[PDB]
RNA sequence: AAAUUCUUGGACCGGCGCAAGACGGACCAGAGCGAAAGCAUUUGCCAAGAAUGUUUUCAUUAAUCAAGAACGAAAGUCGGAGGUUCGAAGACGAUCAGAUACCGUCGUAGUUCCGACCAUAAACGAUGCCGACUGGCGAUGCGGCGGCGUUAUUCCCAUGACCCGCCGGGCAGCUUCCGGGAAACCAAAGUCUUUGGGUUCCGGGGGGAGUAUGGUUGCAAAGCUGAAACUUAAAGGAAUUGA
């Protein structure tokens, strides 16, 4: 049974897309099929921000961010609950979950 | 400009007049009927210097073709080798007006 | 007419020395007995006199070259690299 | 629309359609006369000239070939001619 | 190379800028536009450095003066905003001279 | 490539009649097409049409009624004697009261009922009803 | 679609309905075809003789001003090229590819296109032998094709 | 018994058959 | 979770250099180019190509194609060069009832390049090619055409960057009682019992079996062509309700 119109990936007129490496394991995944996270976080997270702020030698020091991009095979993505299975008609929508918080 | 000079040579040897070969190009230069001389890049240095000296004496232009005698001949459309050739009558081609 | 199926110049060795040795000597034999075109006159009169020595029958010009080929890819790449090195040295 | 008239299309939509796809085939290019600002004679130049056109006497160049309509050198005016 | 024998590698980076009017999402550049932008940076950078000594070059690097010139020069090709000298590597330096160092220190 | 212009003309009319339009544009024109529709004209299946004359194979705009069920073409153009004509109309016509097989004879392009009326065989072109 | 490509392009010239001559065109037939004559002697295929006439001299179609077409005018005079131009330009291109392919043997795409080009030469060559403009024994030899440009 | 391994088994068996055949020819 | 392993003869860690061979992130997209396999640092050179523009030229030169031909990932084979990482085989440490495995450390052939073979992949869109017709809508890439207005060069023309449309090819998308289909679904997988646009390949219940044999290709591995005896009432596809 043809489960997805596009075969779980984004290859339309290529024929070949280069493979990348998963981050959790080392599974070799085509680049367009992999699930890609782009997390942007501070170095200190939420509770130490006050501690370094008072201990800083500078006045009003803007704490740096940490930009790391993640790649996931389907197995790790399901097992880490970054993505979960949905109902058959709910599979068709492809707007990302809300980004308010 | 190699493509364009190939085109001009094809037209010149379709319509105008020419001589192929060192010992006959020398005769044409000495008689003064040679309008242009063309030399392949692998002709002997002694004779190319000789041809340059004759052309300087006779006030004639010389062109150093950018290929050896085999494809100079093929550009001429002949099935043999030419090292130096002389255009005597440009005909309906702008080889002199380069 | 065509007198042999696989063996060419190495047909003179008969059934000796092994199929693989005959195959790997065939191409070298062809290369060393071929006639090459002279870059100095345009005629195909280049013969291997001795190993490493090539001669033109018309120019009477002698060139130092490969053992079985007129020139080797190592020689040509060295020549190109040396030209580039001189170009860089004189800027 | 079921009953749309194919026989008598308005000049609006009949202009937007592809040159080969009109009801009657028609070219979108024309002829024009270009005059140099200095020289006096008028020369006939195709709209999509495709060649470097220079007025006789080599006074100047008129139009430069491009991917579509030939761009005209400045100062030169033109007017399209018909019959 | 500078007037004094310091040989440098200057890496500059630029990012095409979306317009305020723009509705389109992509804001990419044609490959020929990219090719003539990076030969504009490559042309400008050498001129700003090869004509004067190390200390003059450093004074340009303290602000983004070289990067600012790149901003103005390539607006007519494609508008692009985040330009800096991403990195400067010093490859070869002349023979050490104690006299010249003291000029750098006053 | 385009191989049988009459096959394209009748397939185009059949799609536009099937969708309920009022006019069809037939892109290539030929004597065979013009002579075929005039046969369909005489029996009231289509309205009057018009051929547009560019200096190439012209176009045709055909007024449609709601009476056409199907028009078709038979490929290849088989030859049919008077003995074979009853069997052909047994195969590809709905009933014995209506429907027509257009077939060209030496007397001209013309449908089956009267082609029998002047005792001439011919080559089958198509059918409509 | 294209004979040796998967593209389906529709771009083509669209000739106007009116096959008369415009009133603003003052050149008569006789001096147009001497204009054609001298352009042949400059050295130009009939393809671009008609090009430099409809953008500088205003003649929309030579076949509408005269009764003949350009290549038919030329051979009626004696200035036609020996082999047809469209076959000439294939041989000229196949020689260039064959030369480039000769210098670097790892160009597989060049080898693939050379098969395509030399296929179009043979398809066209046997057409001109059916219409009898080439001798029945005319053959395309890859070695000798360099001499005739 | 997945077809890939079944085919591999068949190839090994065929190779053995062939060897045993030119041993006798 | 540990152990094999390295470690006061100074490991791991911090700094400065040097060498070597791989690889080309982020930008990178349901974007592009190519006959497909495939293709991603800069610059240069060489040859090719689609689409668009065309009031240029020839005038049917075309379409699909047994036999035959060119390319064909990975693995594999043969000669050389090189061998950083990874890593078939192998070795040891774990786990286990066993563990010739999954986990860990080391590690050979290979992985890299040059020149020759091999011709198979879920080589997939599981969907021949050419041609015509049948709904909309918003996009995206290329070329062309037109138009308010912003923004550079500035010194205005004109070219760039946005914006608003139109045309032709292209990759896709959303929606639909077009129609079809066993259905899943498909603007083609429609225009089919209202059955005929052209043409190529190819299937005839499940196994035996892509097997035996013969022939042919290859250095080999294997490729292509390819049965029968015998056995068996089912094997299978889409969807439904349960467990
Ligand atoms: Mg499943
Ligand atoms: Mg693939
Ligand atoms: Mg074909
Ligand atoms: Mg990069
Ligand atoms: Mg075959
Ligand atoms: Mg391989
Ligand atoms: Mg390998
Ligand atoms: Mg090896
Ligand atoms: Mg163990
Ligand atoms: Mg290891
Ligand atoms: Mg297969
Ligand atoms: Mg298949
Ligand atoms: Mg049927
Ligand atoms: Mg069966
Ligand atoms: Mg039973
Ligand atoms: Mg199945
Ligand atoms: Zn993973
Ligand atoms: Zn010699």
């Amino acid at each position: 049974t043809k489960k997805r119109r596009n075969n779980g990936r984004a290859k339309k007129g290529r024929g070949h897309v280069q493979p990348i490496r998963c981050t959790n394991c080392a599974r070799c995944v085509p680049k367009d099929k992999a699930i890609k996270k782009f997390v942007i976080r501070n170095i200190v997270e939420a509770a130490a921000v006050r501690d370094i702020s008072e201990a800083s030698v500078f006045d009003a020091y803007v704490l740096p961010k940490l930009y790391v991009k993640l790649h996931y095979c389907v197995s790790c993505a399901i097992h880490s609950k970054v993505v979960r299975n949905r109902s058959r008609e709910a599979r068709k929508d492809r707007t990302p979950p809300p980004r308010f918080r | 400009s190699l493509e364009s000079i190939n085109s001009r040579l094809q037209l010149v040897m379709k319509s105008g007049k020419y001589v192929l070969g060192y010992k006959q190009s020398l005769k044409m230069i000495r008689q003064g009927k040679a309008k242009l001389v063309i030399l392949a890049n692998n002709c002997p240095a002694l004779r190319k210097s000789e041809i340059e000296y004759y052309a300087m004496l006779a006030k004639t232009g010389v062109h150093h073709y950018s290929g050896n005698n085999i494809e100079l001949g093929t550009a001429c459309g002949k099935y043999y080798r030419v090292c130096t050739l002389s255009i005597i009558d440009p005909g309906d081609s702008d080889i002199i007006r380069s | 007419a065509k007198r042999t199926k696989k063996v060419g110049i190495v047909g003179k060795y008969g059934t000796r020395y092994g199929a693989s040795l005959r195959k790997m000597v065939k191409k070298i034999e062809i290369s060393q007995h071929a006639k090459y075109t002279c870059s100095f006159c345009g005629k195909t009169k280049m013969k291997r006199r001795a190993v490493g020595i090539w001669h033109c029958g018309s120019c009477m010009k002698t060139v130092a070259g490969g053992a079985w080929t007129y020139n080797t890819t190592s020689a040509v790449t060295v020549k190109s690299a040396i030209r580039r090195l001189k170009e860089l040295k004189d800027q | 629309p079921l009953a749309k008239d194919l026989l008598h299309p308005s000049p609006e939509e009949e202009k937007r359609k592809h040159k080969k796809k009109r009801l009657v085939q028609s070219p979108n290019s024309y002829f024009m006369d270009v005059k140099c600002p200095g020289c006096y004679k008028i020369t006939t130049v195709f709209s999509h000239a495709q060649t470097v056109v220079l007025c006789v006497g080599c006074s100047t160049v008129l139009c430069q070939p491009t991917g579509g309509k030939a761009r005209l050198t400045e100062g030169c005016s033109f007017r399209r001619k018909q019959h | 190379k500078t007037t004094d024998g310091y040989l440098l590698r200057l890496f500059c980076v630029g990012f095409t800028k979306k317009r305020n009017n723009q509705i389109r999402k992509t804001s990419y550049a044609q490959h020929q536009q990219v090719r003539q932008i990076r030969k504009k940076m490559m042309e400008i950078m050498t001129r700003e450095v090869q004509t004067n000594d190390l200390k003059e070059v450093v004074n340009k690097l303290i602000p983004d003066s070289i990067g600012k010139d790149i901003e103005k020069a390539c607006q007519s090709i494609y508008p692009l905003h985040d330009v800096f000298v991403r990195k400067v590597k010093m490859l070869k330096k002349p023979k050490f001279e104690l006299g010249k160092l003291m000029e750098l220190h006053g | 490539v385009r191989m049988n212009v009459l096959a394209d003309a009748l397939k185009s009319i059949n799609n536009a009649e099937k969708r309920g339009k009022r006019q069809v544009l037939i892109r290539p024109c030929s004597k065979v097409i013009v002579r075929f529709l005039t046969v369909m004209m005489k029996h009231g299946y289509i309205g009057e049409f018009e051929i547009i004359d560019d200096h190439r194979a012209g176009k045709i705009v055909v007024n449609l009624t709601g009476r056409l069920n199907k028009c078709g073409v038979i490929s290849p153009r088989f030859d049919v004697q008077l003995k074979d004509l009853e069997k052909w109309q047994n195969n590809l016509l709905p009933s014995r009261q209506f429907g027509f097989i257009v077939l060209t004879t030496s007397a001209g392009i013309m449908d089956h009922e009267e082609a029998r009326r002047k005792h001439t065989g011919g080559k089958i072109l198509g059918f409509f009803f | 679609g294209r004979m040796h490509a998967p593209g389906k392009g529709l771009s083509q010239s669209a000739l106007p309905y009116r096959r008369s001559v415009p009133t603003w065109l003052k050149l008569t037939s006789d001096d147009v075809k001497e204009q054609i004559y001298k352009l042949a002697k400059k050295g130009l295929t009939p393809s671009q003789i008609g090009v430099i006439l409809r953008d500088s001299h205003g003649v929309a179609q030579v076949r509408f001003v005269t009764g003949n077409k350009i290549l038919r005018i030329l051979k009626s005079k004696g200035l036609a090229p020996d082999l047809p131009e469209d076959l000439y330009h294939l041989i000229k291109k196949a020689v260039a590819v064959r030369k480039h392919l000769e210098r670097n043997r790892k160009d597989k795409d060049a080898k693939f296109r050379l098969i395509l080009i030399e296929s179009r030469i043979h398809r066209l060559a046997r057409y001109y032998k059916t219409k009898r403009v080439l001798p029945p024994n005319w053959k395309y030899e890859s070695s000798t094709a360099s001499a005739l440009v | 018994m997945r077809a890939k391994w079944r085919k591999k088994r068949m190839r090994r068996l065929k190779r053995k058959r062939r060897k045993m055949r030119q041993r006798s020819k």
